[PDB]
């Protein structure tokens, strides 16, 4: 049954392994005769899969990376932490947050790079920041600097403490192959213990900890005088004062009357209208729910007795209409191969990603985090780059499981093999609805381009001449605007403040949220975004379905996962390898965020954020002009690239100068790219022929004969710089233009 | 202690070692010496 | 005179259609 | 060796695809290979799939060469079973393609034929400027 | 917040 | 379980009409016999060529050259005043 | 036939469907193509005529249905060119019929008429008698 | 049809005849060499030109040769 | 696209292609005369040089003579 097992000493810690290099793999060990060996030694550094065969080593080895990964995690951690408690000007952003602005960088005098400490504020002077980890120290509690000290201190602890871990679960005590593959006691401890668990006594700090002294900030007391949190706990006096209710004490609870506790756990929803948040009751009561829904649900697999559920049974007993005997044998290949667990929760990442970046710029969660403009942008574009990436990857691994770790002898499924059957289909009806997809999208901008340029405005896809709207959409934020009075008796008000309808919120003279319209530039921009995915899915999939056989190639699955081609025959069959098409989805991912990210940023400085006055009034960053220049690609390359590119430029001399060098960097970089996507091997290597006489002829010729980058590393350094580049000058662009005028 | 040294004794430790002791050099010279465009000695 | 609005139909429409039914009979023809 | 016939041979237990015959075979060729099997078992099809041989003979129609050659190869690897293909035209008439002697290439065996070999060294062909103006190639002669 | 700053400038 | 035989490949190649229709003709004969009257002209080949690409290039050009300036703007011609370029040129 | 390139879905060969596909005028075979090619050139007039003058650059004028008509006509009539290019370049003229002459039973049937030169040609003169009387009807019912 | 041809520098180490996927190469006896074999290529219309048999050639310029020309229906590896 | 992406994936797209308009209906009546296949190695790189050629110098003249022409000085 479940029990512990474990090997004593399978590896001896021993210096004589790091003398010589590439001792996974015999081909790298034997020596280095060209500079190809030195390429290959880290391209299969971490792939386990390849050194043995045995699953127990591949298991020991990732548990110990795995531990590897969390000590570098909680050392960045505690150098973060570290920053805010010494270089930082925390204390004087706490009493005044609105007109300060956050910075936890300070540079040296060295050279003349001095100037690149600006006056952000509060008697200050250094790198503003926009992590926004100003707002969750203040949402925690936090109202000093030592305890920023001590808390660096334990994380570097527990750094400490997780590379010995790694260490002696490695080299001293090996859990054996039985003990991994017991998945309904990882997934129960995963349920009730680390997330059921961790909620709940986040739950109690915030209760217990950070309701009183945010309430204590915001009635208006100075940061300096306020009550030490344990003072809190030791005192009822000041607690029953602060709320009646905890004069009851935990009798209530056992009492089954709860709604004693309604002073401090509310349902009233909506934004604070003192610092532009979700109320923290609300989100304490929220995660005193997800607590108890966790702890309910981590029960459900059955381990070690009676009670319980199999996960066999559940997928082998599951008759239905479409699917039938279906899931048979996806136990085993779900427990036996690494690559399709790591696909799945890839690709679960990378979508959770996505949806928390969409829900945290829909409703700030943290105090005074609306009102900073940088901060949000910086948040949503990092979030959702590394959704697409992750959701990316999800298909590589796909694709390295299908090629190198499915065979139909051994185990069989019925719905793998059905879905492989017909893969023509698929893919035909997948490029037929890209195809129409983008023509339609594409042709309405290139169509309202000529009739602006013909001087016939009547004639425009736009909100005067021939209209689009997007009635679903409209439809559903007069329901969510409609649904707190009848459809949600207990909310007070609306969830979020996005849905049409309702009153403005802003915070210290600035906008915070209001209701965001939609007209024909959302449809039209929401039908490239579905055109952009459904091309990067087609790609993707395709390379996916057609990894094992395809018609050109028959076997394709013996040539491998990597190989650049297969040669100059049949008319030419380079990049047929998945490889290959996981190289070429990466742009269209690439693509696809850009476009979003750029269709974001507009909309926001455009139709929500800005400025009000006294007397009532609301003047936006840009004027609202998303609305009727949107329409054209002349507006988006006028309106949005040239106007809004004046502050990135012209911040040289000032405080800004870096964002300007790093813009024309990442152009240089993405120019530089080219040179290796665009060329071939082979002039490459006659050219070094041609140096390597020349250096011989001196008696300065090196033994590691000098020797041209294969073409799947050309390829792969290609797409690199490319990414690089591309990403570095947005990000310059949109943290210049953000900070100069937000 | 024969192998510590072999792997300290690798490309790129040795590489790094050597680029950090340069930038330094170079970093308190320029420090020493503020700023300069031509040569004053001679 | 108005010698454009008979001469641009027929050197934008007619003679391509002519040659491109021409071309394509010769190409296909064996 | 006298090359053999296929008359009424069965075939593997399959349930359909959509990477079979197209036009191409009703209009120019298609190929048919023969082998012969100890006992019922899986093996995956060049097409896409998996599909069980029978026991005793078993035939199969493609639609090119590799694909004839590619799953005789892995049956000769993975089961140790010899195969055999030909082709088919619209005519009805069956050419024999596979071993033409009865025995793989890879074996030599007396009574074949030395067919484009070139007595001398890669770097003796003449120039393009020899051969030019007439028909001949320089790796021709 | 000077302090702060001036930690940098010590030298 | 037989799919290939050397008679007749017919079946073995899988040469089939899948929606073919064998049915005699639904259409009433005094419809089919005033189509089949009506129709006769446009049977032959060059010649439906030749009249179609003749008389579409008739067509087209005549309809364009006798269009009156209502229709089109380019043939309404400018109204407003010319104005002079950025250097006093004219 | 497992081993051809094709599939049996409940789409592909169902009783409706095949019943309503087996009866429209491209996929009779007794009958002369004649009168197929003036029903699918009704049809395919009547309602090409419609966009046309809906969505058209004299739209919102007086003269939306004349122009609407014609641009339909002369798209009838481009479509007619290159219908009678294709059937130039593809069928030869004494060369028999290349169409299946077995159905899924396997009873024999006679070879489809339309696969050569002349049932083309009739074809052809048959789709463009249709499109043109369709697209005067259309312009004729809707405008009056 | 591609032209595929053979050199006397071969030294018959059976190599090429197996990395050929569509059974184009073969052997014969021979009495240049050691091995007392050579290779040769009767089924060239077969041919598609992959150029996988002087991936697998040792000698220092390979003597097995392919020289692409003329493209076809089996030597463009068309399945319809 | 034709400077950066290669054959095979475009060849393995037809060839999906191809099957899709084989297996419709009342659309099987039209048969090509020329199988269609992607384009060869060189063809791809010389359209790819062209295209660039052509964007090149279409973009400098309009920059150009719009910029020169704008103040006329
Ligand atoms: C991509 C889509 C697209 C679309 C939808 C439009 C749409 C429009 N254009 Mg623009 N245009 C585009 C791209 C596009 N354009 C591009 C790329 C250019 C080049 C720069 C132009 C340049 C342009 C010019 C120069 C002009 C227009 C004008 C117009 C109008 C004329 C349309 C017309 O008469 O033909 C419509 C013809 C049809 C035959 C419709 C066919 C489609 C049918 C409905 C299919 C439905 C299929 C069916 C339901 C499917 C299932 C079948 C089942 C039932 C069995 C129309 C509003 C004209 C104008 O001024 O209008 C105001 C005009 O003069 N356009
Ligand atoms: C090279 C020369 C050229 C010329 C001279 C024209 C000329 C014209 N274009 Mg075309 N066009 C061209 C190239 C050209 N085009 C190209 C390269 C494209 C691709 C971008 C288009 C795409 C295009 C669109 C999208 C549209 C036009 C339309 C028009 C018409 C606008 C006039 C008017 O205001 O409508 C007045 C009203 C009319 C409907 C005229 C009706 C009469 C027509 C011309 C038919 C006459 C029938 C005749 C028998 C045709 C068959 C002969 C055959 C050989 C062509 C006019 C006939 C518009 C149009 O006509 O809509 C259908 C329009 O919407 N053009
Ligand atoms: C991000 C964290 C990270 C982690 C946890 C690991 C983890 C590991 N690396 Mg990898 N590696 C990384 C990043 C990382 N690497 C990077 C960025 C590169 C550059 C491409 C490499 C290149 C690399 C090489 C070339 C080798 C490893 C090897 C190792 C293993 C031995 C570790 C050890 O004994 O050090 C001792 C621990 C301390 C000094 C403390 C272990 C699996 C070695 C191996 O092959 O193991 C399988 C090896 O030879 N790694
Ligand atoms: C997680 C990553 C991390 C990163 C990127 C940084 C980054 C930085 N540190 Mg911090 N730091 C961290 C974690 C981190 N720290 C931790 C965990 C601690 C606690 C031990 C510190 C304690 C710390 C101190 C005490 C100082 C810095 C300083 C610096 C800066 C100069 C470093 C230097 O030039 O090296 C010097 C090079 C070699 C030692 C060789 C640089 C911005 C310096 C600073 O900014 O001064 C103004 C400085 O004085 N850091
Ligand atoms: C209730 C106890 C429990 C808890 C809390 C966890 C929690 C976790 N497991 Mg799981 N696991 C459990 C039971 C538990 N497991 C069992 C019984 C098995 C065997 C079936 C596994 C199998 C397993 C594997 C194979 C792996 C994990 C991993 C992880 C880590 C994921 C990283 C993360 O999400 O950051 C959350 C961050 C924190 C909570 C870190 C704080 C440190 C925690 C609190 C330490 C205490 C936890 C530990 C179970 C108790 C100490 C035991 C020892 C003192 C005797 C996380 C520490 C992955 C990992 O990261 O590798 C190390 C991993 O690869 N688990
Ligand atoms: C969740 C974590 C994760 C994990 C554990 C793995 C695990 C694995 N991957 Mg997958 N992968 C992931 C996510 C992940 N992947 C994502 C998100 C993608 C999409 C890009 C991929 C795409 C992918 C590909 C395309 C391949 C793999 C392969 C591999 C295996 C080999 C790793 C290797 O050799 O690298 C060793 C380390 C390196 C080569 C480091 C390269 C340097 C990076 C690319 C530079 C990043 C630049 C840096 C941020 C910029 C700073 C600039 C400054 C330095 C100047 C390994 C088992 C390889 C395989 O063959 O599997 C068997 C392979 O071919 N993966
Ligand atoms: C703008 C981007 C770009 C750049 C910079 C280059 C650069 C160069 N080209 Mg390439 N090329 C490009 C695009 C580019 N190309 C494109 C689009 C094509 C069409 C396919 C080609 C095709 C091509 C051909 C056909 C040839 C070259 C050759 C050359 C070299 C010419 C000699 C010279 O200029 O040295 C000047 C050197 C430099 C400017 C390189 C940069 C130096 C870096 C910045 C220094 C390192 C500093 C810093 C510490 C970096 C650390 C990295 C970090 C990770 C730590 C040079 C490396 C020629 C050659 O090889 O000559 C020998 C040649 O044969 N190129
Ligand atoms: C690599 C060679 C190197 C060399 C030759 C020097 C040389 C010098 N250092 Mg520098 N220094 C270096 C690296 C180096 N330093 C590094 C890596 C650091 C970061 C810890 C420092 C930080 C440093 C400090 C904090 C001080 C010096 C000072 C001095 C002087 C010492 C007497 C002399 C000019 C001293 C001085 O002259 O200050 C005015 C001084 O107090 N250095
Ligand atoms: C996403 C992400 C992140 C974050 C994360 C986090 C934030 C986490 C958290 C986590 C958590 C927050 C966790 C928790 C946990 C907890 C636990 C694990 C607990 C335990 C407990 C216990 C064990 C207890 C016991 C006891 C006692 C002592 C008393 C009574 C009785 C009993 C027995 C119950 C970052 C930024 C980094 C980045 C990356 C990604
Ligand atoms: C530039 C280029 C090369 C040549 C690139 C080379 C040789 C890489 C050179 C890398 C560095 C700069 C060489 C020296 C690295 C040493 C570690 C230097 C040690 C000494 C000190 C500087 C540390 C290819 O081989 C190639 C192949 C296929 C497609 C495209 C291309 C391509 O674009
Ligand atoms: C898109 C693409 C294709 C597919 C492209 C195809 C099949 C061409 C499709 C052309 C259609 C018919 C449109 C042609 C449009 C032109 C206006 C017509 C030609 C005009 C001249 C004759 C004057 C490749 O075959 C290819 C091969 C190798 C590297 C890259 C690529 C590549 O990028
Ligand atoms: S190129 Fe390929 S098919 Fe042709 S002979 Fe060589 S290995 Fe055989």
């Amino acid at each position: 049954e479940v029990k512990i097992l474990v090997d004593r000493d399978p590896i001896k810690t021993s210096f004589e392994e790091w003398a010589k290099p590439g001792h996974f793999s015999r081909t790298i060990a034997k020596g280095p005769d060209t500079t190809t060996w030195i390429w290959n030694l880290h391209a299969d550094a971490h792939d386990f899969d390849s050194h043995t065969s045995d699953l127990e080593e591949i298991s020991r080895k990732v548990f110990s990376a795995h531990f590897g990964q969390l000590s570098i995690i909680f050392l960045w951690l505690s150098g973060m932490y570290f920053h805010g408690a010494r270089f930082s000007n925390y204390e004087a952003w706490l009493s005044d947050p609105t007109h300060i602005g956050p910075s936890a960088q300070v540079v040296w005098s060295i050279v003349g790079q001095e100037i690149l400490n600006g006056d952000v504020g509060g008697g200050f002077r250094g790198i503003q920041i926009t992590s926004g980890f100003f707002q969750i120290w203040r949402a925690s509690g936090i109202t000093s600097e030592l305890q920023l000290y001590c808390t660096a201190i334990g994380g570097l602890v527990f750094a400490a403490l997780m590379l010995f871990a790694g260490w002696f679960h490695y080299h001293k005590a090996a859990p054996k192959l039985a003990w991994f593959q017991d998945v309904e006691s990882m997934l129960n401890h995963h349920l009730a213990g680390l997330l059921g668990l961790g909620s709940l006594s986040w739950a109690g700090h915030q209760v217990h900890v950070s309701l009183p002294i945010n309430q204590f900030l915001n009635a208006g007391v100075d940061p300096k005088e306020i009550p030490l949190p344990h003072e809190f706990i030791l005192n009822r006096d000041l607690l029953a004062q602060l709320y009646p209710s905890f004069a009851e004490g935990a009798t209530p609870f056992f009492t089954l009357n709860w709604s004693k506790y309604a002073e401090f756990l509310t349902f009233r929803g909506g934004l604070d209208p003192v610092t532009g948040g979700l109320w923290l009751t609300d989100i304490a009561h929220h995660h005193l729910a997800i607590a108890i829904l966790f702890l309910i649900a981590g029960h459900m697999y059955r381990t070690n007795w009676g009670i319980g559920h199999g996960i066999k049974d559940i997928l082998e007993a599951h008759k239905g209409p479409f699917t039938g005997q279906g899931h048979k044998g996806l136990y085993e290949i779900l427990t036996t191969s690494w690559h399709a667990q790591l696909s799945i929760n890839l690709a679960m990442l990378g979508s959770l990603t996505i949806v928390v970046a969409h829900h945290m710029y829909s409703m700030p969660p943290y105090p005074y985090l609306a009102t900073d403009y940088g901060t949000q942008l910086s948040l949503f574009t990092h979030h959702m780059w590394i959704g697409g990436f992750l959701i990316v990857g999800a298909a590589a691994h796909a694709a390295i499981f299908m090629v190198r770790d499915y065979d139909p002898t051994t185990r069989y499924n019925d719905l793998l093999d059905r879905v492989l059957r017909h893969r023509d289909a698929i893919i035909s009806h997948l490029n037929w609805v890209c195809i129409f997809l983008g023509f339609h999208s594409f042709g309405l901008y290139i169509h309202n381009d000529t009739m602006s340029a013909l001087g016939r405005p009547q004639d425009m896809f736009s909100d005067t001449a021939i209209q689009l709207q997007p009635v679903f959409a409209q439809w559903i934020q007069n329901t969510h605007a409609l649904a707190p009075g009848t459809t949600a008796p207990g909310a007070t008000t609306s969830t979020s403040l996005t849905w049409g309808g309702g009153d403005l919120v802003a915070v210290g003279g600035k906008v915070a949220l209001l209701p965001i319209p939609l007209g024909t530039a959302d449809f039209l921009v929401h039908h490239i975004h579905a055109f952009t995915i459904h091309v990067t899915v087609l790609i993707l999939l395709k390379g996916v379905l057609f990894a094992r056989s395809s018609r050109l190639i028959p076997d394709k699955a013996n040539l491998g996962f990597r190989f650049p081609c297969d040669g100059p025959g049949r008319g030419g069959t380079c990049q047929v390898s998945a490889w290959d098409h996981v190289f070429l989805g990466l742009f269209w991912m690439y693509n696809a965020i850009s476009v979003v990210i750029f269709h974001f940023s507009w909309k926001m400085q455009s139709d929500v954020w800005g400025s009000i006055s006294d007397q009532g009034v609301v003047t936006h960053i840009t004027g609202g002009n998303f609305a009727q220049s949107s329409i054209t690609i002349n507006g988006w390359l006028r309106d949005f690239l040239w106007a809004q590119a004046s502050q990135v430029i012209q911040s040289y001399g000032s405080s800004l100068s870096a964002y300007g060098l790093f813009f024309l960097g990442a152009h240089f970089v993405w120019a530089f790219s080219l040179m290796f996507l665009f060329s071939g091997r082979g002039y490459w290597q006659e050219l070094i022929e041609s140096i390597v006489w020349a250096h011989n002829k001196l008696k300065v010729a090196p033994a590691t004969q000098p020797r041209a980058l294969s073409i799947v590393q050309g390829r792969a350094v290609g797409v690199t710089h490319y990414l690089l580049g591309g990403i570095a000058t947005t990000w310059a662009f949109f943290l210049a233009r953000i900070i100069a005028v937000g | 202690m024969r192998d510590l040294k072999t792997y300290l004794s690798v490309a790129p430790v040795i590489s790094t070692l050597w680029f950090a002791a340069l930038a330094g050099l170079l970093i308190e010279i320029n420090r020493l010496f503020p700023d300069a465009l031509i040569f004053p000695f001679f | 005179n108005n010698l454009p609005s008979i001469f641009v139909p027929l050197v934008g429409l007619v003679f391509p259609a002519i040659a491109m039914a021409s071309l394509f009979l010769h190409i296909q023809k064996n | 060796t006298p090359p053999q016939l296929d008359p009424n041979t069965p075939s593997p237990i399959f349930a359909g695809s959509t990477g079979g015959l197209l036009r191409k075979a009703q209009v120019e060729e298609f190929y048919v290979i023969t082998w012969n099997s100890p006992k019922e078992q899986i093996f995956e099809m060049p097409t896409g799939g998996a599909a069980i041989m029978r026991e005793g003979p078993n035939l199969l129609k493609l639609a090119r060469k590799e694909q004839c050659l590619a799953l005789g190869t892995r049956l000769r690897s993975k089961y140790k079973i010899t195969y055999q293909f030909y082709r088919v035209f619209p005519n009805g008439e069956v050419q024999y393609l596979h071993p033409k002697d009865g025995v793989y290439p890879e074996k030599a065996n007396p009574g074949r034929e030395g067919v484009g070999l070139n007595m001398r060294s890669i770097g003796k062909n003449v120039s393009p400027i020899e051969v030019k103006f007439t028909g001949k190639q320089s790796y021709d002669l | 917040s000077g302090a702060n700053f001036a930690r940098a400038f010590t030298v | 379980s037989v799919y290939f035989d050397l008679e007749d490949l017919g079946n073995t190649t899988g040469q089939w009409d899948v929606y073919g229709s064998d049915a005699p003709s639904p259409y009433n004969p005094l419809q089919s016999k005033f189509f089949e009257t009506f129709a006769a002209p446009f049977t032959k080949r060059g010649l439906l060529l030749k009249f179609l690409i003749l008389g579409g290039g008739s067509l087209l050009t005549y309809v364009s050259a006798t269009s009156t300036g209502e229709v089109l703007p380019i043939k309404r011609g400018p109204q407003e005043p010319p104005k002079l370029g950025p250097r006093g040129k004219l | 036939d497992p081993f051809i390139g094709s599939l049996e879905t409940p789409v592909t060969s169902s009783p409706l469907i095949a019943w309503y596909l087996s009866n429209l005028p491209g996929y009779r075979t007794a009958v002369n193509p004649l009168l197929r090619g003036v029903e699918v050139g009704l049809a395919h007039g009547f309602f090409l005529v419609g966009p046309f003058v809906k969505a058209g650059p004299l739209r919102n004028t007086a003269y939306a249905g004349s122009a609407g008509s014609l641009a339909a006509a002369g798209l009838v009539v481009i479509l007619s060119m290159c219908l009678t290019i294709y059937g130039i370049s593809s069928f030869k003229e004494g060369e028999p019929s290349i169409a299946p002459s077995l159905t899924l039973t396997g009873r024999k049937k006679q070879p489809d008429q339309l696969q050569t030169a002349d049932g083309w040609a009739k074809f052809t003169g048959g789709f463009f008698f249709g499109g043109i009387s369709g697209v005067t009807w259309a312009y004729f019912l809707l405008y009056v | 049809s591609h032209s595929v041809k053979i050199y006397d520098t071969c030294i018959g180490c059976t190599q090429c005849v197996r990395a050929c996927p569509t059974d184009v190469l073969e052997m014969i006896p021979w009495d240049g060499c050691k091995a007392k074999q050579i290779a040769s290529a009767p089924r060239t219309e077969d041919c598609v030109g992959c150029k996988r048999c002087e991936s697998a050639c040792p000698t220092d310029f390979l003597s097995v040769r392919v020289y692409l020309w003329h493209e076809t229906t089996r030597s463009m590896g068309l399945a319809y | 696209m034709f400077l950066i992406s290669w054959r095979g994936y475009w060849q393995e797209l037809i060839e999906t292609l191809a099957w899709a308009h084989e297996r419709t209906p009342l659309a099987n009546l039209i048969r090509w005369r020329d199988k269609p296949v992607a384009l060869s190695i060189v063809q791809a790189r010389l359209v790819g040089l062209a295209h660039f050629s052509v964007g090149y110098i279409f973009t400098y003249a309009a920059f150009l003579i719009a910029s020169t022409s704008g103040k006329f000085g």
